[PDB]
């Protein structure tokens, strides 16, 4: 939108907070996932993702300009860190996460 | 609310 606005991305709640995202997802099916930020404090970010009737809720790291669910990973844009993983277990970046990009708590 | 993601888990060196 403005520029880096992931708003854009389906899975992207944005200004949604974590129990929000938990809303939807706690009642969403287990794989929904997204993303959201609102800490107009540090520009951080966190996917969000349902689980065994429960959310997933990772972190995303920032330094060389690269997005990462784990201090292991590094993506150049969450676009293509969610998107790739659709096809990519998250327990290979996630910690405990042990399934896929299934859907967007948007849909 | 006035909650967020803490941190579900991460890996030390």
């Amino acid at each position: 939108g403005h520029m880096q606005d992931l708003s854009v991305h389906l899975w992207y709640a944005g200004p949604m907070e974590r129990a929000g995202a938990e809303s939807i997802l706690a009642n969403r099916s287990d794989g929904t996932f997204l993303v959201r930020q609102r800490v107009k404090d540090a520009a951080e970010f966190a996917i969000s993702i349902k689980y065994n009737v429960e959310v997933k809720h990772i972190k995303i790291m920032t330094a060389e300009g690269l997005y990462r669910i784990t201090e292991k990973k590094a993506f150049r844009g969450l676009t293509e860190l969610v998107e790739f993983y659709q096809q990519n277990s998250l327990k290979d970046c996630f910690k405990s996460l042990d399934t896929t990009l299934q859907f967007p708590f948007k849909e | 609310d006035t909650e967020v993601y803490e941190s579900p888990y991460a890996d030390p060196e």
